RNA sequence: CGGCCUCCGAACGGUAAGAGCCUAGCAUGUAGAACUG
């Protein structure tokens, strides 16, 4: 029953997600030195900034819309904003429908 | 495996224990008495 | 006495069956040190 | 015909302006109610009624706030009869929460591990782009 | 802190599931089942907040299931008390001066609705209607003007710090023309005493004494 | 019911990030084995993963020895058919209603008097892995398991909610394979596994040294020697392992060839080695002379 | 809802239970049916205090739906409450009730008895039910603990199962 | 015996004794103090209150008399332990104030490192600030001379720092830290100061008229620092002796000074040790860790 | 100067017990998923 900080460990699992690459949490009692696990190299090229560290990224932030006005009676997407590089409809391919008819008469 | 029936008679009831008191004849006075 | 009287209530609080119930103690963290060792699972660490 | 009217004293005189606009919300409210239960999902037919009201009250605030088109006291009004949301707007008054989107989607105690929704963590944080769907609102980042 | 929802969320959830035979649902079943054991707590609660014939609408904090089980309507009917017993005679008088004046009064019929005539949806039908003018009485506006505008109000002087401890709605202070008015108003369910030598031989200790000694006053229990 | 301090489960349903994060329920559900209640920890096993949860018994786990989620053992981590043979292990684990129910309660009681080491039983006295287990041993964590279902919306096209289809919008396997329907209790009981059946076949048709046919054929041949290796080293690598009469280390050919005095040690040695007698790295080939 | 579930989860196909809660079959019932239909005191009181519920919210109902008027309300709710022996049927359930109703006829004898001390006529044109109100509020402090306990215990054999073992 | 603490609702940062060694004082994320009895059962009486943040440093006067505490809420704060009552809130602060040093046997005053940039020099008497060295960051400890006209530093840069009092620029600065700066400790010497960091390696120094003027002595190795960096905190002993430190391995480091060998790496602890306590008399220590309780070993 | 005014109704105990038989429901919503010189 160890008795750790939890804003660190949220910090490490931030990073561990969204960079892929974590510093490294093993106990020993052989003395390790803080190595980054995961994405090594990732984190090496990326100087091992978290994902809660504010630091630059010229990463393209998909493409979405912006309706603000709740004036419009129709309009207010606002909070709930909808990103514009997104489909309409998810409609699996025409061959697995067909395929799927076939199936579901298979059985 | 605790079930959640239950009785009328298992209700809370006679929750303290009348200790013997020191006039009626409690441990001590037994511990001396002759 | 002291066994006892902690048997005794957790068998008693059984016949409260309405559990006027205390809310969710805090959050575990607990440190597991696998027996499975090696350098591809948990993406190479000895702890977690 | 309308969320009739309780206090019996005559709203004050912005009211007018805002006449229309909320007349016609809550028509589509009504209407998006009554909008029946498809095979369209249980979890995901609980969105377009917090669309709606979140519609609303952000209408509110700006006619009050943004713009100081209305009157204190109108406002008042249109709040004590139940259009605005008074805990909503206290919150979207703070710094980071202007367009949080339910009201829920910052209780901490709604959700298991003591959080809130992905729904309110600022996407630059995420850098993973992938549609965030707050159950609750269906909202897409509100923050 | 947990903050309150728009009232379409609830009645959305509970239009939806109607009476839980569409497979879509299936596991609130038990859900709902469950939820029985508290239905008599959710009946007193509701039946303790009932409206109090000179209102029309009342509304109250409800507090409910996520999946709308069950509805349990959380508040505490406070009233002030002289306030309370002067509606009620205000009740009293217009009831009977009415029935008196009224040239037949008929009798509602029990059950209301038929045996299978489903229970009527609230919105659909009852929510925009118009509310039917109550059983208020009018009062002078000299004799009574300390209280005109604020005395058939859901909970009177809520807001005016002046009367009011706070939102609780506890400890009132009050004017003597507001009292002396009240008063008079509820003149009729009142009792003209001034003293307790009425009750001389007519009071608790009294019967007690009696219901020892097997005894009987004239006009007491026995 | 069961109470527990963790789950059960290999390093592949046990996740990878350092932080895991797993929410525990007291009472949660029914191990489809011991049939009582148990505890339920459901654990969040990678970056849009499927969450995982404890899904047997913690005692009807130390019974077989096996993963509490991955169903596979925790050693090796192979069907359980497949490792209970490999330790030619025969349980009696009783089937029918009744003789179960007895069976999970008195089975409980004797647990009950255990440390919380290891599995109860002929799991310790079956402890000799054999090289088939650790060679039918998978190296590297699978962790295509955490990967969702085929979302039967997105098989037909339906699956109308964007990228957020609950499952992977795939092709559907035509369950004619026999990979497709291994039910749960049959795959514990260590009942008709198709897979376990694939692995026989795998662990069958997997590269094993020869027997020749006359026994006075006491000459062994060891291909792909090298000149890193010694005459006393060959002797070391088959030496108590018996007793070996000669050996020819043909370093014009890279070979070697040990002439024996025990037919048996010479089987285990060559047996043993073939292709994975690994002295200084180098790949011999174990097979018996001509 | 509730009521309803329990029935048709305990497989009773054969009963219904209308919406006015009053139990009815739809078959004639055989001797296993007869017997595995039987309810008690616990399934019974609930469904007769919603039955005096409903007929309250009901009043209501008509009320608000503009049918009926002010003073209709007042004198239908004083009737309900007057005569909740001859429009319920509990006290077959709880006859403890009895003190409940007795108390209310004594309090109609009074209340009427004052009320027509002029020219008021001795008809229907009485509403001022704050007495009753109380008494059977009362009544329902009371018996929300009781019926807590029983319907947990109903609830639970449902579920679990009933314990012949260690009886 | 083991004698192992608890009472407090979070990590325990800070803990010494009386000057005496008459009564303890241990203290964290709680925002008050706990006081005990060391010796008996090692009782539990008082518990100062008020500081709003973290306390981040207690810190007695040499005798035992009066209590400062520098707390992460902007301020640093005098008690008297005769009462547990404030006598003075240090404020001014303009960020977290995490180190506080009152001036041993000299006149009434303190030097305190915080979370602005500043090293601030304050009276007791003025409410009024004496002096401020901005380096340019955050000051993380601050330990005087032993003739209170130096003050010693440790912050971001690596770079141990030490003002003049009276000419007010950079003193000393020594250098050979592997990373940041997290603990220093003047010892009974007056002489050898003592500096823990996260980079697994700490160091002594010697501050008097004359030291070589590249005074890296000694260097003990094992402290460890991890994914939370919580602050670090050592001490020598009494008789400038054994080396005593904590760590984030949930082992407390306790060295020599002499054969610099490892006289104990001790287990038994849950938590991250944060502070370990020396007592002025007995051998006696009291680890404070974050696992939200104490130990207190005799050795 | 005398006053005195119980009550009130429902259930079980009566209209067999059975095995088979057959089919809704009702529950499940899971676990897994392959390899080389
Ligand atoms: O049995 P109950 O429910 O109480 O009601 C009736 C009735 O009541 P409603 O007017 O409420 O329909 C009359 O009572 P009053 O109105 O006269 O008070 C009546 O009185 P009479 O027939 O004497 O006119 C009668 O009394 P009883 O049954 O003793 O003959 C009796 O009221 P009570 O039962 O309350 O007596
Ligand atoms: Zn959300
Ligand atoms: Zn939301
Ligand atoms: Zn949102």
């Amino acid at each position: 029953p160890a008795h750790i900080n939890d804003f660190m460990f949220e910090q490490q699992r931030r990073t561990f997600a969204t960079y892929g690459y974590a510093l490294d949490p093993s106990l020993d009692n052989h003395q390790v030195s803080a190595k980054y696990i995961g994405s090594v190299e990732e984190a090496e090229k990326n100087q091992g900034l978290t994902v809660f560290e504010t630091g630059q990224k010229k990463t393209e932030k998909r493409k979405k819309f912006k309706e603000n006005d709740a004036s419009n009676i129709d309009g207010f997407l606002g909070p709930w904003a909808k990103y514009v590089d997104e489909k309409d409809v998810a409609k699996p391919s025409e061959e697995e429908q067909k395929e799927l008819d076939e199936i579901t008469a298979k059985r | 495996q605790l079930s959640k029936q239950y009785s009328s008679r298992d209700l809370p009831s006679h929750t303290k224990i009348k200790y013997r008191q020191t006039t009626q004849d409690a441990p001590e006075e037994v511990r001396n008495r002759d | 006495r002291v066994a006892l009287e902690k048997s005794v209530s957790q068998k008693v609080a059984a016949a409260m069956p309405v559990r006027a119930a205390d809310k969710l103690a805090p959050a575990q963290y607990i440190r597991y040190t696998p027996s499975q060792q090696g350098v591809a699972f948990n993406s190479g660490a000895k702890q977690r | 015909m309308p969320k009739v009217k309780r206090s019996r004293k005559a709203p004050p005189d912005g009211w007018e302006l805002i006449e229309p606009t909320l007349d016609e919300l809550d028509q589509k409210m009504r209407e998006a109610e009554t909008e029946p239960h498809e095979g369209k999902r249980k979890v995901e037919s609980l969105w377009p009624i917090f669309r709606i009201h979140h519609q609303k009250t952000r209408y509110i605030f700006d006619l009050f706030y943004k713009r100081k088109a209305i009157s204190r006291e109108l406002y008042e009004y249109c709040i004590k009869e139940g259009y605005a949301d008074k805990n909503l707007i206290a919150k979207w008054k703070k710094q980071g929460y202007e367009n949080l989107c339910c009201l829920r989607c910052i209780q901490t105690r709604d959700t298991n591990f003591g959080t809130n929704c992905i729904c309110r963590v600022p996407k630059s944080k995420l850098e993973v782009g992938r549609i965030i769907e707050c159950t609750h609102c269906g909202c897409r980042g509100c923050s | 802190q947990k903050e309150d929802m728009p009232p379409e969320h609830v009645r959305k959830i509970i239009r939806d599931h109607g009476d839980m035979t569409n497979r879509k649902f299936r596991h609130d079943k038990r859900v709902y089942l469950g939820a029985l054991k508290y239905m008599p707590h959710a009946v007193l609660k509701l039946l303790e907040n009932m409206p109090m014939p000179w209102e029309q609408i009342r509304d109250v904090p409800v507090l409910y299931h996520i999946t709308g089980a069950i509805s349990f309507v959380n508040e505490i009917p406070w009233v002030i008390e002289p306030v309370y017993i002067s509606q009620w005679g205000s009740m009293w008088i217009m009831m009977r001066r009415e029935k008196r004046d009224r040239r037949h009064f008929k009798r509602m019929r029990f059950p209301p609705f038929d045996d299978e005539e489903p229970p009527l949806d609230y919105a659909d039908n009852i929510l925009d209607v118009e509310p039917l003018e109550a059983i208020q009485l009018e009062l002078d506006p000299e004799e009574d003007a300390p209280v005109l505008d604020w005395f058939y109000d859901h909970q009177p002087l809520r807001d005016s710090r002046k009367y009011v401890n706070g939102s609780t709605y506890q400890r009132w202070q009050f004017t003597l023309p507001m009292m002396s008015t009240l008063y008079r108003l509820a003149n009729q369910l009142l009792t003209d005493l001034v003293d307790d030598n009425y009750f001389y031989l007519f009071d608790l200790k009294a019967f007690f004494t009696s219901k020892a000694l097997n005894m009987a006053i004239p006009g007491g229990p026995k | 019911w069961e109470d527990a301090d963790f789950p059960i489960l290999c390093q592949t349903c046990l996740g990878e990030n350092p932080y895991i994060r797993m929410t525990k329920e007291k009472y949660g559900k029914e191990c489809k084995i011991c049939a009582r209640p148990f505890t339920v920890f459901r654990w969040c096993p990678g970056v849009r993963m499927r969450f995982k949860k404890t899904e047997v018994c913690q005692t009807c786990s130390k019974l077989k020895n096996v993963c509490q989620t991955c169903l596979l053992d925790l050693e090796y981590g192979l069907p359980i058919q497949v490792r209970d043979a490999g330790l030619s292990f025969k349980d009696d684990m009783p089937k029918s209603d009744v003789n179960k129910e007895y069976y999970t309660q008195n089975m409980e009681r004797e647990i009950s008097n255990s440390d919380g080491t290891r599995p109860v039983g002929m799991l310790g006295k079956a402890t000799s892995t054999s090289d088939m287990l650790l060679k039918l041993a998978r190296t590297t964590p699978y962790y295509k398991r955490n990967r969702p279902h085929i979302c039967s919306f997105w098989v037909k096209g339906e699956c109308k909610r964007g990228e957020e289809c609950p499952y992977r919008h795939e092709k559907p396997t035509d369950p004619d394979d026999p990979l497709a329907d291994q039910n749960i209790k049959d795959r514990y009981y260590g009942i008709n596994d198709p897979v376990a059946d694939k692995l026989l076949k795998r662990a069958s048709t997997m590269p094993r040294l020869d027997p020749p046919e006359d026994k006075t054929i006491t000459t062994l041949y060891v291909g792909g020697l090298g000149d890193t290796i010694t005459e006393t080293d060959l002797r070391n690598h088959f030496y108590q392992f018996g007793e070996i009469r000669t050996i020819t280390v043909v370093q014009r050919q890279q070979c070697a060839f040990i002439q024996f005095a025990t037919r048996q040690a010479a089987e285990v040695a060559a047996e043993k080695s073939f292709n994975k007698l690994i002295v200084n790295g180098r790949r011999l080939n174990v097979k018996w002379g001509r | 809802n509730m009521l309803n579930l329990l029935i048709h989860r305990k497989n009773l196909n054969y009963l219904h239970l209308d919406y006015n809660f009053n139990l009815k079959p739809v078959k004639t019932l055989t001797t296993k049916e007869r017997k595995k239909s039987r309810f008690g005191n616990a399934f019974h009181l609930c469904r007769e205090v919603l039955r005096l519920t409903k007929l309250v919210v009901d009043s209501h109902v008509q009320y608000r739906l503009g049918n009926v008027d002010a003073f209709q309300l007042a004198d239908g709710l004083q009737y309900i409450f007057a005569h909740v022996g001859q429009l319920t049927g509990m006290y077959r359930y709880k006859y403890k009730l009895m003190r409940q109703i007795r108390m209310c006829k004594d309090l109609k004898h009074l209340i009427y008895y004052r009320f027509n001390t002029g020219p008021v006529g001795k008809g229907p044109g009485c509403g001022f039910w704050a007495a009753g109100w109380r008494v059977w509020l009362f009544f329902m402090r009371g018996i929300t603990p009781l019926l807590e306990r029983w319907l947990g215990n109903l609830l639970a054999r449902q579920f679990e199962g009933r314990h012949s073992k260690g009886v | 015996p083991i004698m192992l603490l608890s009472g407090h609702e979070g990590e325990v940062y800070c803990c010494k004794f009386h000057p005496n060694g008459s009564t303890l004082a241990s203290a964290g994320f709680d925002r008050l103090i706990l006081l005990w009895n060391v010796y008996g059962d090692c009782d539990n009486y008082a518990t100062l209150k008020g500081h709003s943040g973290a306390v981040m440093e207690l810190h007695y006067n040499t005798d035992g008399s009066m209590l400062f505490s520098a707390s992460t809420d902007k301020t640093v704060a005098v008690w008297d332990s005769e009462t547990g009552e404030r006598v003075k809130r240090l404020k001014g602060h303009t960020s977290f104030v995490n180190s506080c040093y009152p001036a041993r046997r000299g006149p009434q005053l303190v030097c305190t490192g915080s979370d602005d940039g500043t090293v601030k020099l304050w009276d007791i008497r003025k409410k009024a600030a004496i002096q401020t060295f901005q380096n340019t960051y955050q000051v993380l400890a601050v330990t005087f001379n032993d003739t209170s006209d130096q003050i010693i530093s440790g912050g971001i840069d690596n770079d141990i720092k030490v003002w003049d009092l009276r000419q007010n620029k950079l003193t000393y600065t020594m250098r050979g830290h592997a990373d940041s700066v997290t603990g220093l400790s003047l010892s009974s010497e007056g002489s050898y100061l003592l500096s823990n960091a996260m980079d697994n390696t700490v160091r002594v120094w010697d501050v008097r008229p004359f030291a070589p003027k590249e005074r890296c002595v000694k260097i003990f190795q094992g402290n460890v620092h991890n994914f939370e960096k919580n602050l670090l905190r050592c001490s020598w002993s009494p008789d400038g002796s054994k080396i005593a430190a904590g760590s984030a391995d949930r082992f407390v480091y306790v060295w020599d000074t002499t054969s610099r060998r490892i006289l104990y790496k001790l287990p038994g602890h849950a938590g991250s040790i944060n502070e370990v306590a020396f007592h002025p008399d007995e051998p006696i220590i009291i680890s404070a860790s974050s696992d939200k309780r104490l130990y207190m070993g005799e050795i």
